[PDB]
């Protein structure tokens, strides 16, 4: 009988974090540049609550934007890690997704998914502005889903035990 | 026999490798489950994770999905656990299939106790021997699991190992006395019970009861040797550290270790368990905690140990030592200690 | 070409004891030459280019060690004449160029150092141009040049407590480590790689 | 009709094993092209010589290549080569 | 969504029309399918609202206004899918569609008549983003394929297929093993006149 | 790597990799790339400086 | 003023200059490609296999 | 050096610090005024159409009869495979469709 | 112009343009583009393999620059984020599904640009 | 001495004194130093095979003095005891001790301090620089090892034990 | 979006900061951590004691 409670609950908590999901003010390269370009005036990421925080203690995504170097993969583990909770992982670009133009080269980790995981890809190099909005909103939806994906079943009153 | 256990695999590769193990972890959004997974997951070998975890952005499903590479590391989500169907599409191109499915220590309740282990035990084996590819079943029990056991836990438990033996008679039942490591729910919730009070830890009783930790990365090399050998097909591996300890003992090592004093507040057991009983069960507070508090978790020494298997433990001192760096006490210190 | 334009032929009239050297082509700009210059006599030639009237207003530009030890002529093998830096590059097995732009005389100098020695030592003039600084620390971390008498030889670009020079003939593009992530030790480890090939 | 791997089947398409559904071909190549392919039929020019584009422009199809339907058989089918249209003699 | 139309909207020739025409239900929902702004609803213009410029095979009608205080609002849709305010996306605009209000071209589809592109028998109908779906895209060989290990035996065959032993009972002359070739070729000498 | 990566591939393949290097300015690498082809190749690209593609794109992207 | 001209349509005239000076080049490059001409089929296979070959040397353009 | 050029910023304006600017300002005007008046001129700007009939399977080389024959095997019930249209579009080599945006530029409303 | 997805076009007749000549491979900057062939029944020659790692993919245009045949494009779709890295590794099924879901707007935008020269 | 081994570069011991009221001093040889490193200038070219040996020896004589500082801040004080990481690196310099060319051991030796100061100031991440502290034929003191290969291959020669795992994955 | 036109934003904002975990780092005086934060909030919801909205109001 605490299903009554939790799960309208959970739709406001799923509303809540939906509406402000914060990313990490982290970027590194060119993919950096399209990311900020996807903040500023001509798409507004104020406009679905997406406002960049500086320390990853005050944000709930970490967008992984640019290449990381086997000089930088402990940096994005620990950054990853002292994310608070719950967090989730946007990998943009080549780069990030699986090495890109540099994964045959000898100091890239070829994909950041081999160092923390990842919840969605952004493929493009560097992916538009828009590219990267579709993919915030589709991580937006999908982490308001995700609270209630219908694990619990149902019993004979249509209360989920 | 007609059904093989060869399980032929290159273990000498690295993570972009292929060594021909295709295998199937059920209940691997736990404590032990991500490091199976790195474990079957870090010589190139397939690993599939089925689970039903609530709250799916939780870093337990995501850190599964590391235990591979891309192309080697898949997650089945919503997994019914009552669809013979999912069972057998869960395994299907499969040879090893691993359970870890049991009884959360948050559970209370003996029916659900019973449901995880035995129903989902048995559902698996089923499915093990319904399909021809599958070469080895490694399921996961408990140390002291027996019928007389108060826990529903260990009960049911044995009950599961039953039922695992008769449907599939080619299993391996693993039973570790009281693994621990870094996520585990031994070290990390002394940790966090003597910093939620800060004054003392809560025991039940005189803490004469008995531990043998083991590691988790004992565990997973044990898993390994017992896929690297054909002997351990349909055979009980007790998993025990070099040595056994009171709970008493394992408080003092750890205090000694974190340099932490030792306060150990006694409750009367009676008026825990009327609380635990009759009240809401979480990770940190459950009957389950209180009655295993009150039994002993060893090796028994009826079925073939860790040494069947060849895995030499490191000492619970060391784990321990090694898994305490960051919650140590700071008392007076050398000047050198300040630059860290 | 029509521009004025005279050789630096200074430098070796001043140090009058090396074999001067110089090319011009209009592959490069017209105000550019090239001149060979031994190992041993660099730090007095940067010294005196530092230190000179039409000479001092100068600036390091470019600096890096050229892997000629597996050069090839692939084609137009027939057409190589006697008087080719393409020769010297043929001869030798290692060379390190230095691009200086003269304000003065409006110039541009590219002295080419000729390595032979196994341990590829030479001089640093890290302590007459700032810019040899980086320039050098690359040169050496990516090419293996063991710079004496250099203000900092710590790596520029390359990984932590790694020891290789990936800008060699003989080191391959995928290299010989990945950075993977490593549950039994809950942090980045460094692992063989097995890389993929077209 | 005829089983494939005889000497007839091998001699008639190119040395190839010869597959009447195509949908072998479907697996193998990923692609359900040959039987839309095998759907289009037979083009007859006067000509002795035909040139096929592709399409209706340069650039919009493949490279021009020119077919001989002049044949040691009269009207005998020939096939693009970048394409898969078939064409031939208008009456031998 | 409570006041879809402002009341200063309301107090506008174009709500009335378009509530005359399209009724109650269809004026109101308007500026939740496609809310743009307070004063853009159904049209900056105030003595009617903009005609619609075409339907979409989803339900999406699209539309084009001029006089917007911007150049780069002239085009946008209006999803038949509103359930919540972060909701619909960008991967609902079908092939025909994407280039009109992208700006890649002026020509837009039609249901009938003459056609700006073409129409082939080939042609699938558009997907919205099927990842995170059952139905997303998955490897030949990636665990997730049920059907993996014919594409796993394929790519082994094709430069070390095995040889396929026997399994069972077979004839022995003395200690050969005696089975069938399982060569599809024939040896036309070995059976000729 | 991006020069060992260069150097491991064809003159065009390599070019991209200058795109990198400066992503703020994108195309005044892609035009010292081209320049130095061109001088190796001893020519000039006639089609763009009479197009006047280059230098305004260049200032284009200075901007 | 014309009517039917793209002159009329647009005062920049980005071709005017190549086609003045350069109006061979313009005509061949305009006409032949390697949908229609062996030699630039054979020139667009050996520039996306192989890629244009370059003659050695050491050359220096900065920008 | 014995007479240098100095711009100082004075004003707001940083094209109007200059008389150099200005004159570029003034000119990009009046680029637009003249190229305003002369599409104005024209009342109307030719447009790319596109349409199905460039996307055939056969160019006009080949016969009518074999281009309607491949049309209709192919199920394109959008372009224009009449054999009168075919034969007189026999080898020709028109440019390709066009079609006229008429100013002025304005939304179509509905007004009632 | 628009560099969005790589996609596999094919004739108006429906069969598919590629002829398999690597090209592309051989043109692809990052080496993303893995083809293998083998003559298929009919005789004709098409790829059995043709996979293109959009992880590896850095948008460049330079597999549709150099396909002889206008086989492999860039479609205009850029919302094609994917949840896996398995998602993001296109195949053949793939390329060919959209390509046949995006063929009008890009058969729109090639005539576009084939009609500039001539 | 301006450098960062200067006598002068020690964290002082107090905020108002460097050691005590009478004297000066502080720790810079096992600990870390007070100021970061600016710059490594080269070390001075040896013509002597004497020299290169010396050198080779000092820098060992450095890390060894540095190594419990190593473990304590990173936390690998029980994967390996300090003696044992100190052994580990002696072998790792055994396998480099066919060295000849005084200034390639230079390099070396300019290599070899530069990542000593990496790891002294928690540049490399633990995972990372243990490779060079790690045993050679023994395992780390902080898990359980497995002895299979011991006693399945008893006494088998090395041919064998690499004949019976191979060298390459068994399925491709 | 947050809302209709935007309306709910700080509701979201708060919950949000609500729902968000918090880790105290080891390192770090636990006691401190987490009693700053607490009297800065007492002492923040003591401002309005000291307003006035009128004459003596
Ligand atoms: C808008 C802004 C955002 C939102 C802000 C919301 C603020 C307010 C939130 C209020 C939340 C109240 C939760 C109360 C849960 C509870 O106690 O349930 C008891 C009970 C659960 O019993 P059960 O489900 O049968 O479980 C039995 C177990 O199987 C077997 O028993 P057991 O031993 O296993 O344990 C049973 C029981 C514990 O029971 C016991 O310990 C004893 C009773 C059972 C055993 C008895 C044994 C015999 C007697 C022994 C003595 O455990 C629980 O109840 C667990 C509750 C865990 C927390 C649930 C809520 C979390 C989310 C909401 C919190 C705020 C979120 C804020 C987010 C940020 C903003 O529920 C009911 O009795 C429900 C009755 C039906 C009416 C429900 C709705 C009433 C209110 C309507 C208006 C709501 C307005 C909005 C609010
Ligand atoms: C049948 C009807 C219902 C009957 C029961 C009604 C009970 C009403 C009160 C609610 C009590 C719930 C149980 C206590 C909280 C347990 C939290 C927990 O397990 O944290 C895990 C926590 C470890 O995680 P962590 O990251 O350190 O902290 C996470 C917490 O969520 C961090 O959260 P937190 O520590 O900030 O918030 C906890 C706080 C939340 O409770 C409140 O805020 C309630 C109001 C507080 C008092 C002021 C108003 C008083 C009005 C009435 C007078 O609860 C208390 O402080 C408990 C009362 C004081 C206990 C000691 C003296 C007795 O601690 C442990 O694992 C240590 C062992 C926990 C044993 C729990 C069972 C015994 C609890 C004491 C009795
Ligand atoms: C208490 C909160 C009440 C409003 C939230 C209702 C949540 C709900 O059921 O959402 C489901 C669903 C989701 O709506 P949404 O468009 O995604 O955003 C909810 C906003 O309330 C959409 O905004 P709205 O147009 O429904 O709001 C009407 C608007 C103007 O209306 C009035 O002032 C009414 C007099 O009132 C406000 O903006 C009030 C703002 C301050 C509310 C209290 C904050 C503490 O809302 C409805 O089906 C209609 C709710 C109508 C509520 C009146
Ligand atoms: C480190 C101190 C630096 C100098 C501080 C100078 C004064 C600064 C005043 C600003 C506020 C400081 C923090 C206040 C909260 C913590 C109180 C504290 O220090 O307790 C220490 C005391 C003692 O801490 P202790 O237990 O660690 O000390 C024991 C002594 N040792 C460790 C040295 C052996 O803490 C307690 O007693 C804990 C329980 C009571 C906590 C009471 C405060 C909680 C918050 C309530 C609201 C406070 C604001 C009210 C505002 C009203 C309107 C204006
Ligand atoms: N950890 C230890 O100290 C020891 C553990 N063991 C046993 O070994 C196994 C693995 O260890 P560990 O990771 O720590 O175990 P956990 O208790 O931490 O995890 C239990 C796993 O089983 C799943 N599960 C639980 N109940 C059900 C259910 N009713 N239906 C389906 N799935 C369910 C959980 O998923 P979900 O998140 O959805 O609930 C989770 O994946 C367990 O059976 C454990 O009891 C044995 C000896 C010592
Ligand atoms: S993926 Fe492309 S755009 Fe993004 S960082 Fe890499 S090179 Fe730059
Ligand atoms: S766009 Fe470039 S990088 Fe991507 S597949 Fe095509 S050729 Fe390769
Ligand atoms: S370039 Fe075109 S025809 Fe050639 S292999 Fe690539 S897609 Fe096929
Ligand atoms: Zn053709």
């Amino acid at each position: 009988r605490v299903d009554y409670i939790v799960t309208p609950i959970n739709a406001v908590v799923s509303w809540a974090r939906q509406g402000s999901f914060w990313p990490l003010t982290f970027g590194l390269a060119c993919c950096a540049v399209e990311m900020m370009h996807a903040t500023v005036s001509r798409y507004d990421f104020d406009r679905f609550g997406v406002i960049f925080r500086a320390t990853p203690r005050q944000a709930d995504l970490i967008l992984v934007a640019g290449t990381l170097t086997n000089k930088m993969a402990p940096g994005l583990r620990r950054l990853y890690e002292q994310t608070l909770d719950p967090k989730w992982v946007l990998s943009m670009g080549s780069c990030a997704n699986g090495g890109g133009y540099y994964h045959y080269s000898y100091s890239v980790v070829r994909g950041c998914n081999r160092i923390i995981p990842v919840d969605i890809y952004v493929p493009g190099c560097p992916p538009t502005a828009e590219a990267l909005m579709f993919g915030v909103l589709q991580l937006q939806k999908s982490l308001y889903r995700q609270i209630n994906e219908g694990e619990k079943k149902y019993n004979k009153k249509d209360l989920t035990y | 026999q007609q059904r093989s256990t060869q399980l032929k695999f290159y273990d000498g590769g690295n993570r972009q490798s292929i060594s021909g193990i295709r295998a199937t972890i059920f209940g691997a959004t736990g404590f032990m489950g991500p490091y199976i997974g790195a474990a079957l997951g870090y010589i190139g070998s397939d690993v599939i994770f089925p689970h039903n975890h609530v709250y799916a952005y939780d870093d337990y499903v995501k850190e599964l999905k590391l235990c591979a590479g891309s192309g080697q590391s898949y997650i089945m989500r919503h997994f019914n656990y009552d669809d013979d169907n999912m069972y057998d599409m869960a395994i299907k191109n499969s040879n090893v299939v691993i359970n870890l499915v049991g009884s959360r220590l948050q559970n209370k309740n003996f029916q659900k106790a019973a449901y995880a282990n035995i129903h989902v035990a048995k559902k698996i084996a089923e499915a093990c021997a319904r399909n021809p590819n599958v070469r080895r079943l490694i399921h996961f029990s408990a140390a002291g699991a027996d019928t007389k056991s108060p826990s529903p836990d260990l009960h049911t438990k044995f009950h599961g190992e039953e039922a695992v033996l008769n449907a599939f008679p080619n299993a391996t039942i693993f039973r570790p006395c009281t693994v621990y490591g870094m996520q585990d729910y031994f070290i990390r919730h002394w940790i966090k019970e003597r910093d939620w009070w800060y004054h003392f830890n809560i025991v039940t009783d005189d803490c004469t009861a008995k531990r043998q930790p083991i590691l988790i990365n004992d565990v997973a090399q044990c898993v390994l040797n017992a896929l690297k050998l054909q002997e351990s097909a349909g055979q009980i591996y007790e998993l025990g550290g070099p040595h056994v300890y009171s709970r008493l003992e394992v408080f003092e090592m750890l205090a000694n270790l974190s340099g932490r004093p030792p306060k150990l507040a006694h409750i009367p057991h009676d008026i825990a368990l009327k609380i635990t009983q009759n009240f809401y069960n979480w990770e940190f507070f459950n009957m389950e905690k209180v009655i295993k508090d009150k039994l002993d978790l060893i090796v028994t020494g009826k079925h073939k140990t860790i040494s069947d298997l060849y895995v030499q433990p490191v000492s619970f001192p060391q784990g321990a030592e090694q898994f305490i760096d960051d919650v140590r006490y700071r008392g007076v210190e050398t000047h050198d200690n300040l630059e860290k | 070409m029509q521009n004025k334009y005279m050789q630096p032929i200074q430098l070796f009239i001043v140090f009058e004891k090396l074999n001067s050297k110089m090319w011009i082509s209009k592959k490069l700009n017209s105000n550019h030459s090239i001149a060979l210059i031994p190992s041993n006599w660099f730090y007095s030639i940067n010294l005196f280019l530092k230190r000179e009237l039409l000479f001092s207003n100068i600036t390091l530009i470019e600096n890096s060690a050229i892997d000629t030890i597996s050069y090839n002529l692939e084609t137009n093998q027939n057409d190589l004449d006697k008087t080719n830096i393409e020769n010297y590059f043929f001869k030798n097995k290692m060379l390190v160029f230095y691009n200086y732009y003269n304000y003065f005389l409006k110039s541009k100098l590219t002295l080419f150092i000729i390595l032979n020695n196994l341990n590829k030592s030479i001089d640093s003039i890290d302590r007459i141009f700032a810019n040899a600084n980086w320039l050098e620390r690359e040169t050496s971390e990516m090419y293996g040049i063991n710079y004496k008498w250099k203000i900092d030889t710590r790596k520029l670009l390359l990984d932590y407590s790694k020891i290789e020079n990936p800008m060699l003939k003989e080191f391959q593009s995928e290299g010989t480590q990945d950075a993977f992530y490593n549950i039994f030790e809950n942090q980045v480890v460094v692992l063989k790689n097995e890389t993929v090939e077209l | 009709n005829l089983n494939p791997y005889s000497y007839e089947a091998l001699k008639e398409n190119h040395w190839l094993v010869s597959d009447s559904s195509k949908k072998n071909s479907e697996w193998t190549h990923k692609s359900n092209a040959e039987q839309l392919i095998a759907k289009v039929p037979i083009i007859y020019v006067d000509s002795n010589i035909v040139r096929c584009i592709g399409g209706t422009e340069i650039n919009a199809g493949h490279p021009q290549v020119y077919i001989q339907l002049d044949t040691r058989k009269h009207g005998t089918p020939q096939t693009c080569k970048y394409c898969g249209l078939r064409y031939a003699k208008k009456m031998d | 969504g409570l006041w879809s139309w402002t009341i200063n909207q309301m107090l506008t020739p174009k709500f009335w029309v378009h509530l005359r025409r399209e009724g109650f239900i269809k004026t109101w929902t308007r500026g939740h399918k496609a809310s743009r702004h307070a004063h853009y609803v159904g049209g900056n213009r105030t003595d009617g609202y903009t005609k619609q410029v075409g339907e979409d095979e989803f339900g999406n009608r699209y539309y084009e206004d001029f006089d917007v205080d911007h150049k780069n609002q002239r085009r946008w849709v209006e999803f038949s899918d509103y359930f919540m305010q972060m909701w619909s996306n960008g991967d609902k605009v079908p092939v025909g569609w994407h280039g009109w209000l992208s700006h890649q071209y002026d020509d837009f589809p039609t249901r009938t008549g003459n056609s700006a592109f073409v129409k082939h028998h080939y042609l699938k109908q558009h997907t919205a983003n099927l990842s995170n779906t059952p139905l997303n895209h998955v490897p030949q060989g990636a665990p997730q394929n049920l059907n993996r290990m014919r594409f796993i035996t394929a790519q082994r065959d094709r430069s070390r297929a095995p040889w396929q032993s026997p399994k069972g009972e077979g004839v022995f002359q003395g200690k050969k093993l005696i089975v069938a070739s399982n060569s599809p070729f024939i040896d036309d000498m070995s059976i000729r006149d | 790597g991006s020069e060992k990566l260069i150097e491991d591939r064809p003159y065009l393949q390599g070019m991209p990799y200058f795109d990198r290097f400066d992503y703020v300015s994108m195309m005044v690498q892609e035009h010292a790339y081209c320049l130095g082809i061109e001088s190796l190749l001893g020519t000039t690209n006639y089609s763009a400086t009479f197009t006047q593609i280059r230098t305004m794109y260049d200032e284009l992207t200075r901007i | 003023l014309n009517k039917e001209n793209f002159n009329r349509q647009t005062t920049v005239l980005p071709h005017l200059v190549l086609s003045y000076l350069n109006k061979n080049d313009y005509n061949l490059k305009n006409t032949k490609n390697d949908y229609n001409s062996m030699e630039e089929l054979i020139t667009h296979f050996k520039y996306w296999s192989k890629g244009l070959k370059v003659e050695s040397g050491y050359t220096y353009q900065s920008v | 050096k014995y007479n240098p050029e100095l711009y100082i910023y004075k004003t707001y304006d940083m094209a109007a610090d200059d008389p150099v600017w200005r004159q570029v300002k003034l000119d990009l005007e009046w680029t637009f005024e003249n190229i305003a008046e002369r599409r104005e001129s024209l009342g109307y700007m030719p447009t790319f159409k596109g349409d199905p009939n460039f996307w055939q399977a056969l160019d006009n080389s080949f016969s009518p009869e074999n281009i309607a024959q491949v049309q209709s095997s192919i199920g394109d019930k959008v372009t224009n495979i009449d054999t009168k249209a075919l034969a007189l579009n026999h080898q020709t080599e028109e440019y390709h469709k066009t079609s006229k945006l008429v100013y002025p530029i304005r939304t179509n409303l509905v007004v009632e | 112009l628009f560099r969005g997805e790589h996609a596999l076009r094919r004739y108006p007749t429906g069969e598919e343009r590629c002829i398999a000549c690597k090209l592309c491979q051989s043109a692809c900057p990052a080496r993303a583009i893995t083809i293998e062939t083998e003559p298929r029944p009919d005789g004709s020659r098409r790829t059995v393999r043709y996979d293109i790692d959009m992880t590896k993919c850095i948008y460049c245009g330079f597999c549709q620059e150099a396909c002889p045949v206008d086989a492999i494009v860039e479609g205009p779709n850029y919302e094609q984020t994917a949840y896996l890295h398995e998602d993001l590794f296109y195949d053949k099924y793939k390329l060919l599904e959209n390509g046949d879901k995006w063929e009008p707007q890009i058969a729109r935008n090639i005539e576009y640009l084939i009609n500039q020269p001539l | 001495m301006n450098h960062y081994w200067g006598s002068s570069n020690t964290i002082p011991a107090s905020s108002t004194q460097n050691n005590n009221y009478f004297s000066g001093g502080g720790n810079n040889v096992t600990i870390r130093g007070n100021e970061i490193m600016e710059r490594l200038p080269s070390q001075t070219p040896s013509q002597n095979m004497v020299q290169a040996s010396m050198k080779t020896l000092r820098f060992y004589r450095k890390f060894c003095r540095l190594i419990p500082f190593i473990l304590r801040i990173h936390n690998i004080g029980t994967k390996f005891t300090a003696q044992q990481a100190m052994i580990n690196f002696g072998n790792y310099i055994r396998e480099r001790n066919h060295y000849r060319d005084p200034g390639l051991i230079d390099h070396r030796i300019q290599l070899g301090y530069e990542l000593l100061y990496e790891a002294e100031m928690h540049f490399s991440q633990h995972t990372i620089l243990m490779q060079y502290l790690s045993p050679y034929n023994t395992p780390l003191s902080d898990r359980g090892y497995s002895y299979l290969e011991k006693v399945k291959y008893g006494n088998k020669s090395k041919f064998l034990q690499g004949f019976y795992k191979g060298n390459k994955p068994t399925e491709f | 979006y947050v809302g209709y036109r935007g309306r709910l934003q700080y509701i979201a904002d708060a919950l949000k900061l609500f729902i968000k975990g918090i880790v105290v780092p080891e390192g770090s005086n636990k006691f401190w951590f987490v009693a700053i934060p607490s009297a800065a909030g007492a002492i923040c919801y003591t401002f309005w004691i000291n307003s006035m909205w009128g004459p003596s109001v």
